[PDB]
């Protein structure tokens, strides 16, 4: 971690094979490890309702990325068990990446793609960045916010 | 008639060359270009391998051949084998895979990914060399991409191991140069540095030792034999995840490739006189980094000796004169391929967010962090030998292969034998261990360590397409033996009577 | 007749796919695994009657008949060497993986109300199916290479389940220390499969016995090699089974939960060195001092 | 001595007489195969049990498995042709002749199927392998 | 047929049933070209997807960049950025 | 908030056999697998509807037991490991002792049962079989759906994983669907003097024919 006071230098030496959690005499069996710690409850959401929501939390493509993404696995392995030629295949595989790539590229930028200098400005300049580097073009934001990116300016 | 070896060669760098027409800011355009030149790189080896790459040929394919300089006589010559597809698809996969997990770099990503890919380039212009020449030129082409990624992006002593590295990889390699010359220069007529007509030259006993020596002291350079392996703990230790990955997964193998196909295939003579005394420094390089291991608090430190370690059979394989333990040798080359990079990038997404270094603080973690718990576990039970993975059917096919070799009788056949065994009494030694003082006990975690903490989807995703394979050789090796049970035969024709 | 024993690969492999889908999920859909907790154990406990019906049907049959099925396919074809992996079916093999369902279907169900109140139920259960797959390959390995491979697999299923509360301390030295105990026995059982290799050159049990009985009745090889093979054999099935001097593991075993005590420590697990004997037993009985070792030990 | 100082011993002629007549060694023989010195007996279980083993590679057969249909015919035909020699340098004079015919018309089986294999003809080698099953199951009732 | 039966003397009779199988060529060939077209898919999926620590605030804030040495030089950073800062503080005083 | 061991009626707007209709008053969805169907009024006493809700319950584990026995040792000699397996002529075997002495025996022995059932439902809690230990508290169980230590040793049922409505329901429905296959079991097997293995097998190739239609 970071400190922003010195810390306490250790007087006293610690073995280094020992475990390093707490000590078996200060251990609270049952619910450090969790042994009795999970009592049931009528109020179990559904498995399929469960799966949906965690694929959703991954944030998936959505649209005709999210059609050639579902529908990219299921197509060669059709195609190789139907004897169909390989370099339709490899001529699909690779369509597949460009396309997802192209449009990956054609997604807005977030705050933490950028580096830890501009996720670190003021949070209100940081957002006008963010919204005029997925508005204007990327040479009037150059000749715009160009100098922001010289770090030895400040 | 295409030039398919040529474009895979030249692909990745010409690609990452344009990287800097880019105006761009943050990493997205750059790592999805990058990604993007990636899978389409693999995609052309996957074509390449499937199409146009047959595993029961024993001779060279896909061969090209032009004149580049006339004076040394030397060409860009690309051709490729049983010995070297193996390596290129590992290469391919390993390096699309650090590209992916390099990610969060958001701090000089254009440089970043052009160094990635330049690496790409220069290890597959290695591993599908035909030429002496270009086969040092293309071992020479990493010091600068590897020296700036340490240098750029590595740990807390990354300048004193990049210039380590650099200094001691150049020193390994001016006699690399001095072998490339005296073996290129032995010709009566003209000099010549094609492998193929290289492989049927015959030498003096004395000078055929002498270039033994100069090819195998930079083939001890690069893969780690005691003593010329000191690089690679602060190397490795000291550097990015990503890069390990690179850095562990296939520049240590690279060692191994020039042994086979200089050392083993083009010196037969000096490699039989040279194998004996290679098998106890072998076995001596396993006890020695298997005991270096528990000494080693630092985490990656750990992992580097573990890999000084796991050489040693390939060395034992490389020693031992048999079909059996070649096939061994390349079998723990792709093991270690699979296993060294995903535990160095399991160390390395560890450390960005527990921020620890030593092993002795760092217990408790298996509470946040279940996910990365299950897949250092997994690793280390690869690392561990144990069956159902790649790793203990290498192993054993090293035992076999050295059970087998007629060149050594009974009681050497015995103290060797006995001797890899001690190193897996200590491979669990440290390494469980190593497990028990990072995952076991108890320790109160903030709250904000409950969520948004564990390994994500691309982390999951990396970690588990680098261990589905290991699962897929252990219970079935010929998916790889099957590519090099040929060639390799043909490495051994020339060590016996004829 | 012959129908039963062909369809017997189902033995060790049935159990599998429930470890394997709780293992995928709980690393890629954990609330969506963890909302099937009991389902998993029942799927588990069907999986485990299914084969112990098999295994009671083959038992049947091996009282009244005089015969020994055995199937092997080749793992391994290269220009060098060659592997084989199958199943043998002899009255050993059916006694143990009678044994083994029995008393693992009971732990089964008792771990069902054990582990009411845990979180590591789906866990648990994926990791004893996996024992139970791993112990019913070793049981019916017909090679050494495969007796090896499931001993390893056994012994790391053993592992996993004594430091099941890694969070323990004491569970987290005695994980490692059972890990390392057995791995002696590990290194010593595949130095004497190295050279029962060398010496016969052949892995399938009934071969390497009349090889071996060829060899010690003419005289044409050293009895010292015999007799270190045979206590490097012995030395895993001390460790496994914990006897002197490996016995140290198993006190410290049952830091894990009682039923993977029962279940590894009492019946199945501890049996694998008596089973390794007595499936050796005809291999040391020509061997000269290694009963006398057997019996003193 | 620990260990051999020149090149590795390659394929050692039989004295039996039970190689070509032409060249007086097999074309199937490997070199660099771990013949494991049992005696006659030993010989003759491991001669009977790799007849078996080739007895039971019907299923490699194919268009796609043929090179593993000869890597198997070259390990164990250099595993029974050493067998086969080392148990008619062991049998009695009277049973020579008759054991090196068997040997004799098995290696020309073994001959006739790599020869088809090497050709990718798949009828002829399921010919030759027909052959060779029976000259095969006369080795094993012989050897038994 | 690929079966063998052994009668041993004072033992069980045996009953081998042996099937040398292996995978072809094409088949081992159509395992690496799935794997590849697999591992093509997964890059790019997981890679659109988010990234639950690695953009978020306990990272980025943090002052983290990908870089495996931003804790130290932080650290060192914040250090001497407390020791500009009492001299800032003594000069404006 | 915890395991709620109590059945909990569908609710009015349930799904029905027949939709659009109107359910039945005596059928408030209070029953396992309750879908209003009553066509000719049979459940219109509440003492009549809850002995033919147990029957139905009797007959639906009744059926599903004759199904799995008649179907898996059929699955088991199609594959091969039952040498002359027929449920049709699996009456008139052989076996240790005469059809009529082992039909006295099984009446007695199942007799006995057979009216300890009876006792509870005309008095529940008459018979108890669960043992009474010291401090454990045995809850009170529905009639026709006991169950202890001997018959729910699994603890699934008392609101353990799926609701007990849910678990009920689920087996209704399997009881009824296996009392129409054992139907259409003893009806194929006069009719198409077959097994039922191979009826399937006759009827999954060319559907259009092998059918009631030609025998
Ligand atoms: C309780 C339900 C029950 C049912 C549905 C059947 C059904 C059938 N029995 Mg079975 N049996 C049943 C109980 C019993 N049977 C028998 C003893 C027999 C005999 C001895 C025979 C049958 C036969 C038959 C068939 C009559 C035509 C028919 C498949 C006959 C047959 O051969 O067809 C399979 C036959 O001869 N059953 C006994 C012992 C007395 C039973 C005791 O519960
Ligand atoms: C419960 C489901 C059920 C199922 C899956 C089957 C299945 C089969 N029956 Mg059987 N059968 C049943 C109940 C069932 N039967 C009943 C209740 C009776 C009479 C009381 C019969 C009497 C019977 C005869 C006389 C014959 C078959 C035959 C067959 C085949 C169909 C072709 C046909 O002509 O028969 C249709 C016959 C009927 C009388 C229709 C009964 C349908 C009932 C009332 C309802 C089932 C519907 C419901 C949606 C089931 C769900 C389907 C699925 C999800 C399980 C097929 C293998 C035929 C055969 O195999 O010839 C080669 C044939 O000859 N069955
Ligand atoms: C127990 C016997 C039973 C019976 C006799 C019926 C009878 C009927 N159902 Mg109901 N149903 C039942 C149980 C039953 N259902 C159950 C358990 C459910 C689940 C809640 C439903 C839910 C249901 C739905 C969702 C539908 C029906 C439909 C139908 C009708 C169409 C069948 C037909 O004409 O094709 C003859 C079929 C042959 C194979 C011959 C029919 C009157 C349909 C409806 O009522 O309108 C048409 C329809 O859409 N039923
Ligand atoms: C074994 C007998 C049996 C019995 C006693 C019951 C009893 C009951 N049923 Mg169930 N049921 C059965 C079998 C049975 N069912 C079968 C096979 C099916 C699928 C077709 C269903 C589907 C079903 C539905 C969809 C519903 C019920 C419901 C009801 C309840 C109210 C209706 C009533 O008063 O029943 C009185 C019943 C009897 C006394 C039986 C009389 C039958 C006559 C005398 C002759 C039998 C007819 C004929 C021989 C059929 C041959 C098979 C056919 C394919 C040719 C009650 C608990 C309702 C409910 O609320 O659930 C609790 C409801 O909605 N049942
Ligand atoms: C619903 C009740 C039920 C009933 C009444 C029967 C009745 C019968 N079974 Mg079936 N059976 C059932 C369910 C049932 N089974 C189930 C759930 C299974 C498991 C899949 C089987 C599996 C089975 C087998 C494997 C065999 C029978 C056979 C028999 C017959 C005599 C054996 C016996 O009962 O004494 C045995 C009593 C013991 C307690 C021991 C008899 C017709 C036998 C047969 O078909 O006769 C030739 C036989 O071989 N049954
Ligand atoms: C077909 C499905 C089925 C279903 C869903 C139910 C559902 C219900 N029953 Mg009923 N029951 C059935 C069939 C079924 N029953 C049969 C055939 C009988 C006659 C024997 C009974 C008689 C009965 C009794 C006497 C009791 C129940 C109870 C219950 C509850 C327990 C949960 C359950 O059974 O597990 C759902 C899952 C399954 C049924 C899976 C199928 C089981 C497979 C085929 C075999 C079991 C595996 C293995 C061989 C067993 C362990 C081996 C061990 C003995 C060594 C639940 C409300 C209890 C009750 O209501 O108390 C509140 C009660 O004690 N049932
Ligand atoms: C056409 C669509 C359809 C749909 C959506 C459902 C829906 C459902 N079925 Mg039904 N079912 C259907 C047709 C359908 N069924 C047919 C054709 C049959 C054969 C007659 C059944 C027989 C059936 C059984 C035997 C069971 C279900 C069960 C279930 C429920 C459990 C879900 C699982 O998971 C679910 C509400 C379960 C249930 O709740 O009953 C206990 C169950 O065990 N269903
Ligand atoms: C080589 C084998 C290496 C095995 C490493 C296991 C590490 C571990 O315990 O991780 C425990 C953590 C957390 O468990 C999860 O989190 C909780 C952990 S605990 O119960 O609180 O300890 C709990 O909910 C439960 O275990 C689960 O949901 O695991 C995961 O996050 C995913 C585990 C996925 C696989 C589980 C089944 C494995 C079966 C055997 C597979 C073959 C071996
Ligand atoms: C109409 C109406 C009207 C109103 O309104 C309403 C309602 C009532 C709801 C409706 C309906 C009705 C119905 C339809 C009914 C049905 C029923 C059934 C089907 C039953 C069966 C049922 C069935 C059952 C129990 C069954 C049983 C069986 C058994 C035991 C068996 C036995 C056996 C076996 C196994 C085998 C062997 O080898 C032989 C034997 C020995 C022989
Ligand atoms: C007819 C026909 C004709 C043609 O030919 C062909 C075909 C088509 C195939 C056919 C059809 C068929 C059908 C559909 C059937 C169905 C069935 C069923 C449903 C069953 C169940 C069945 C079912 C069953 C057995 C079940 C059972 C159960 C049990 C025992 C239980 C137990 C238990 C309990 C209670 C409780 C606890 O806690 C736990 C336990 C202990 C676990
Ligand atoms: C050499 C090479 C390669 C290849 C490979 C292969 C050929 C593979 C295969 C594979 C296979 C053919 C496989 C199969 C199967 C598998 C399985 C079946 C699995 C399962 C699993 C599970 C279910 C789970 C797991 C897990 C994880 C993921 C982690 C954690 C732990 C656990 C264990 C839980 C590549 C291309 C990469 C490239 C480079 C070179």
């Amino acid at each position: 971690g970071l400190t922003d006071i010195e810390p306490d230098l250790n007087e006293d030496p610690r073995d280094r094979w020992a475990t390093n959690g707490v000590a078996p005499e200060d251990f609270v069996y049952g619910k450090y490890d969790e042994h009795h710690t999970f009592y049931e409850s009528s109020e179990k959401g559904s498995f399929w309702g469960a799966v949906a929501e965690e694929y959703n939390s991954m944030d998936p493509p959505t649209g005709f990325q999210g059609l050639i993404s579902w529908l990219f696995l299921p197509a060669v392995a059709a195609g190789m068990y139907f004897n169909v030629p390989g370099d339709y295949l490899f001529i699909g595989a690779g369509l597949f990446v460009i396309i997802f790539c192209i449009i990956e590229m054609d997604k807005p930028d977030q705050p933490h793609n950028f580096e830890p200098q501009i996720y670190n400005m003021e949070r209100g300049a940081r957002d006008k960045l963010i919204a005029d580097y997925n508005t204007m073009d990327i040479w009037d934001f150059n000749e715009k916010y160009g100098d922001l990116w010289d770090f030895t300016l400040k | 008639s295409f030039p398919w070896l040529t474009t895979i060669v030249v692909l990745p760098i010409f690609a990452g060359s344009l990287i800097f027409l880019f105006p761009h800011r943050g990493n997205k355009v750059i790592r999805w270009y990058t990604i993007c030149i990636s899978m389409i790189e693999l995609l052309l080896m996957t074509y390449v391998f499937f199409y146009h790459f047959q595993p029961d040929d024993p001779l060279i394919q896909l061969v090209e051949d032009y004149k580049w300089i006339n004076f040394f006589d030397f060409h860009w010559r690309l051709g490729i084998d049983g010995l070297s597809i193996g390596p290129i698809l590992l290469t391919g996969f390993i390096t699309t895979l650090a590209t992916l997990a390099a990610w969060p770099v958001t701090r000089n990503s254009q440089l970043f990914h052009f160094l990635m890919l330049a690496m790409y380039s220069a290890q597959i212009g290695l591993f599908s060399s035909r030429d002496l020449l270009l086969f040092f030129i293309m071992w020479e082409l990493e010091l600068i991409p590897v020296y700036l990624l340490l240098s750029m992006w590595g740990g807390k002593k990354r300048l004193y191991s990049a210039t380590k590295f650099i200094l001691y990889t150049a020193g390994g390699s001016i006699f690399l140069l001095m072998g490339v010359l005296g073996v290129g220069l032995y010709g009566s007529n003209e000099p010549t540095l094609n492998l193929e007509t290289l492989v049927n030259q015959s030498y003096p006993v004395a000078l055929e030792i002498i270039f033994y020596i100069g090819f195998f002291i930079a083939f001890a350079v690069k893969l780690p034999i005691i003593p010329l392996h000191t690089w690679l703990p602060d190397t490795h230790g000291e550097a990015h995840y990503s890069t390990c990955m690179l850095l562990a997964g296939i520049l240590l193998k690279m060692g191994a490739y020039g042994l086979v196909r200089i050392n083993m295939e083009l010196l037969p003579h000096a490699h039989s006189i040279f194998s004996p005394w290679l098998m106890i420094i072998g076995t001596m390089q396993i006890i020695y980094a298997a005991s270096t291991s528990p000494g080693q608090r630092n985490l990656k430190k750990r992992i580097a000796y573990s890999s000084v370690s796991h050489m040693g059979f390939i060395i034992i394989g490389i020693s031992s004169i048999t079909d059996t333990g070649l096939n061994g040798a390349i079998l723990q080359i792709i093991s270690h391929g699979f296993i060294g990079a995903a535990l160095f990038f399991l160390a390395g997404t560890s450390y960005d967010r527990i921020r620890l270094v030593y092993l002795d603080e760092m217990g408790g973690i298996a509470i946040p962090m279940p996910k990365i718990f299950t897949l250092f576990s997994s690793f280390s039970m690869a690392s561990l030998a144990l069956p159902g993975m790649s790793g203990f059917i290498a192993e054993l096919i090293v035992f076999f292969g050295l059970i087998t070799s007629q060149k050594y009788l009974l009681i050497p056949k015995l103290l060797i034998t006995f001797g890899m065994a001690i190193g897996m009494i200590l491979t669990p030694i440290y390494l469980l261990s190593m497990s028990r003082q990072m995952f076991y006990g108890y320790k109160l975690f903030n709250i904000s360590n409950s969520s948004f903490f564990d390994s994500g989807p691309r982390e999951l995703f990396v970690s588990t397409s680098i261990f589905l394979p290991v699962i897929g050789i252990g219970v079935y090796p010929d998916l790889v033996l099957s590519l090099s049970v040929e060639k390799v035969e043909a490495i051994l024709s020339n060590y016996f009577y004829r | 007749m012959e129908h039963i024993y062909q369809y017997a690969w189902i033995i060790p492999f049935l159990p599998l796919p429930v470890p394997l889908l709780i293992g995928a999920g709980l690393l890629f859909f954990p609330t969506a695994t963890k909302n099937l907790r009991r389902i998993w154990a029942f799927s588990s406990i069907s999986l485990l009657s299914i084969v112990m019906i098999f295994s009671m049907k083959l038992a049947i049959q091996q009282i009244n008949s005089n015969s020994i099925y055995q199937y092997l396919w080749s793992w391994t074809i290269n220009n060098d060497f060659s592997l084989e992996f199958g199943y043998l079916m002899d009255p050993l093999t059916s006694i143990m993986s009678m044994l083994i369902t029995t008393v693992a279907i009971l732990v089964l169900i008792y771990s069902d109300n054990y582990m009411s109140h845990d979180q590591g139920y789906l866990r648990f259960f994926a990791y004893m199916s996996f024992f139970n797959t791993s112990m019913l390959g070793l049981v019916t390995s017909s090679n050494l290479i495969q007796i090896y491979i499931f001993w390893e697999l056994v012994g790391m299923c053993s592992y996993l389940l004594i430091g099941f509360w890694f969070t323990r301390p004491i569970a987290a030295n005695a994980c490692q220390k059972a890990f390392v105990t057995n791995r002696v026995g590990d290194f010593g059982l595949l130095l004497g499969i190295l050279g029962l290799y060398w010496i016969t050159g052949s892995f399938e049990f009934r071969d390497l016995f009349e090889i071996f009985n060829n060899l010690i009745k003419n005289n044409e090889v050293n009895s010292l090699f015999c007799i270190l093979c045979a206590f490097l054999l012995f030395a895993g099935a001390v460790a496994k089974s914990a006897q002197f001097p490996l016995h140290v593991w198993l006190p410290d075993a049952m830091e894990g939960p009682t039923p993977i005590s029962a279940l590894i420590h009492a019946a199945t697990m501890v049996a694998a060195g008596i089973f390794l004997v007595a499936r050796l037993l005809p291999l040391f009985v020509v061997i000269p001092y290694i009963m006398y070792v057997i019996s003193f030990i | 001595q620990l260990w051999l100082d020149g090149p590795l011993p390659g394929l050692r002629p039989a004295e039996n007489k039970i190689g070509n007549e032409e060249t007086g060694t097999r074309t199937f023989l490997k070199k660099g195969i771990y013949m494991a010195n049992i005696g006659t007996k030993g010989s003759a279980l491991r001669l009977r049990k790799y007849a078996f083993d080739l007895l039971a590679m019907e299923d490699l057969i194919g268009q796609d498995t043929l090179n593993y249909v000869r890597r198997y015919l070259r390990f164990k035909g250099t595993f029974m042709y050493y067998d086969f020699d080392k148990v008619i340098s062991a049998a009695p004079v009277a049973d020579k002749p008759p054991l090196t015919n068997l040997a004799n018309r098995l290696f020309d089986n073994f001959e006739k199927l790599q020869e088809a294999v090497k050709l990718k003809d798949v009828p002829l080698t399921r010919s030759c392998y027909d052959d060779t099953a029976v000259t095969l199951q006369e080795v094993m009732n012989r050897m038994a | 047929m690929a079966v063998l039966v052994e009668h041993v003397e004072g033992q069980r009779d045996l009953i081998t049933h042996k099937s040398i199988w292996h995978l072809s060529d094409a088949a081992i060939k159509n395992v690496y070209l799935f794997y590849m077209m697999f591992t093509c898919w997964g890059c790019c999926v997981f890679g659109a997807a988010k990234d639950p620590y690695y953009d978020s605030e306990q990272y980025r804030g943090d002052g983290g960049d990908g870089t495996g040495h931003w804790v130290y030089e932080k650290q060192e950073d914040i250090e001497e950025a407390g020791r500009a800062a009492l001299w800032r503080e003594e000069l404006i005083e | 908030g915890g395991i709620s061991s109590v059945c909990e009626p569908l609710p009015p707007d349930r799904p029905l056999w027949f939709p659009g209709s109107t359910p039945p008053q005596w059928l408030d969805g209070s029953l396992p697998g309750d879908f209003g169907f009553d066509p000719l009024g049979l459940g219109s006493d509440p003492e009549t509807l809850r002995w033919f809700a147990q029957a139905e319950l009797m007959h639906s584990r009744w059926a599903m037991l004759a199904v799995a026995g008649i179907l898996i040792p059929e699955w088991l000699e199609s594959i091969g490991l039952m040498e002359n397996f027929n449920w049709y002529d699996a009456g008139s075997r052989e076996y240790f002792a005469d059809p009529t002495t082992l039909f006295v025996v099984q009446l007695a022995l199942m007799g006995w049962v057979e009216g300890r059932r009876w006792a509870d439902y005309v008095n529940p809690g008459c018979v108890d079989i669960e043992p009474k230990l010291p401090n454990r508290k045995n809850p009170k169980p529905d009639v026709g759906y006991p169950g202890g230590l001997w018959f729910d040793f699994m603890m699934w049922g008392r609101g353990s994983p799926e609701p007990v409505m849910v678990l009920r329901t689920k087996e209704i429905k399997n009881g009824r669907l296996a009392m129409l296959a054992f139907v259409g079991l003893c009806f194929q097997a006069v009719y198409t003097g077959e097994g039922p293995l191979e009826n399937l097998s006759r009827h999954v190739a060319d559907p259009g024919h092998c059918n009631i239609f030609s025998a």
